[PDB]
């Protein structure tokens, strides 16, 4: 069934010798390989700029919109220092600040996106006022939906993760950890509260919805939650760790398909999707997470699981993005290659390179935003770009 | 569809 969605996977697994052409013996991009990334790169940005034209000019949003493209354009700035770079990340952060509807506060699909990414993008730029006033404008966007949801796309953990962005990207807690504390708290509330209503807590003490559905993955469901839960960022106490996260992660581990991949939803019996919104790349970041917090080897046996169900199914038909394709599937192998140190995962994400290097020619579907950031183009380009320094490689607007 | 449907 996963089979009926997936290319078949026309590469040999690892061994020393295949590697050679990809990294050296310290796990260091070869210059030859480098340079082929940067290539592809260079000719793809040249298709993403003309298709952007044809782009709805009112959506803004991190997930299809402008301060995605803002997204890529502040890392290739950073991968590859070219002034031009950082130029462009300022023209898409302006037509995205033209673009706040103040119906959603997250980085993906909220004002908080624009917001964020332009705060960063002025301070780069030595333009503290403008930097200043996108600070303050976000941090007044709590206030503007009470009762969102918790999950990414729409809910608490999507807006926690556009403070997080600006901390990161200034060095300094702009940010007052006293308001991401705040929001950790309502969190958990939430959580403990739809468990208790229902009847979960015996055996998950939290809980979690979305739609009027348990979603189980990255995107929109507990996968996703308990991630950041988990997340030294977000100072969840050693109490509520064990008492309540961790017993409800090990709710997700027991959800768990025989294949080794995750339903989309809870009783949901049908082990059809490899993506990171649903499935084993979204969920394998909870298991990495969960060992390296618990240190319980289950956990780091279920993220081989994970990466053996993406090593055969992860070359999706649906394309080359990274909600759901080729791309956001190569990030689960730099994620246990982060946490391991096996050069086997850090070979088969450079596999996943490969087949992205011949975009376009596999008959894959056009995607609605074939531009954008997770379903198109620019998610892609962003991958190769940050498989240049596999080890600060991080799964953008998500991973930690 | 929705974004994330299914
Ligand atoms: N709008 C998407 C297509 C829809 C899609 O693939 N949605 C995801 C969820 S965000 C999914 O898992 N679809 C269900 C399926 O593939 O059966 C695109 O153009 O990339
Ligand atoms: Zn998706």
């Amino acid at each position: 069934h996963m089979a009926q969605r997936a290319f078949p996977n026309p590469y040999a697994d690892y061994n020393k010798s295949l590697a050679e052409g990809y990294f050296d013996a310290a796990g260091r991009l070869t210059p030859e390989f480098s340079q082929r990334l940067t290539n592809k790169i260079r000719e793809l940005l040249q298709q993403m700029e003309r298709g952007l034209k044809s782009a709805d000019p009112r959506d803004g949003t991190g997930y299809t919109g402008w301060a995605g493209i803002a997204v890529l354009y502040l890392h290739l700035y950073d991968v590859f220092g070219d002034p031009a770079y950082l130029q462009l990340a300022h023209g898409y952060v302006k037509q995205s600040l033209n673009c706040l509807t103040k119906r959603s506060i997250t980085f993906l699909c909220g004002d908080a996106g624009p917001l964020a990414v332009a705060a960063v993008l002025y301070h780069k730029m030595n333009n503290e006022k403008q930097a200043e006033d996108c600070i303050t404008r976000l941090i007044h966007l709590n206030k503007i939906d009470p009762h969102a949801p918790n999950e990414m796309l729409y809910g608490r953990i999507g807006y926690i993760y556009a403070l997080l962005f600006v901390n990161k990207n200034f060095g300094v807690e702009k940010i007052p950890q006293s308001h991401i504390q705040q929001i950790c708290e309502t969190i958990l509330t939430s959580g403990e509260n739809l468990a208790r209503k229902r009847n979960f807590t015996a055996k998950s003490p939290l809980m979690y919805e979305w739609y009027q559905e348990y979603y189980v993955g990255a995107a929109h469901g507990l996968a996703g939650i308990y991630y950041y839960l988990m997340q030294p960022s977000l100072q969840v106490s050693q109490g509520k760790l064990h008492s309540l996260v961790k017993p409800s992660v090990d709710y997700v581990c027991q959800l768990k398909f025989p294949s080794g991949n995750y339903p989309p939803c809870i009783g949901d019996n049908r082990d059809l999707l490899v993506h990171w919104c649903h499935g084993a790349p979204g969920v394998i970041y909870m298991l990495i997470q969960a060992y390296k917090v618990f240190r319980e080897e289950k956990y780091l046996c279920d993220a081989y699981q994970c990466a053996d169900v993406i090593w055969q199914y992860g070359l999706l038909k649906k394309g080359y993005g990274l909600c759901h394709g080729s791309a956001g599937n190569a990030y689960a192998f730099l994620t246990l290659y982060n946490l391991t140190q096996d050069m086997k995962y850090l070979y088969r994400a450079c596999k996943f390179a490969e087949w992205c290097l011949e975009y376009g020619e596999h008959g894959c579907r056009t995607p609605d935003t074939p531009f954008s950031l997770f379903e198109g183009m620019a998610g892609t380009i962003y991958f190769l770009a940050d498989l240049l320094v596999p080890t600060k490689a991080r799964f953008p607007a998500f991973e930690l | 569809g929705f974004l994330t449907e299914y």
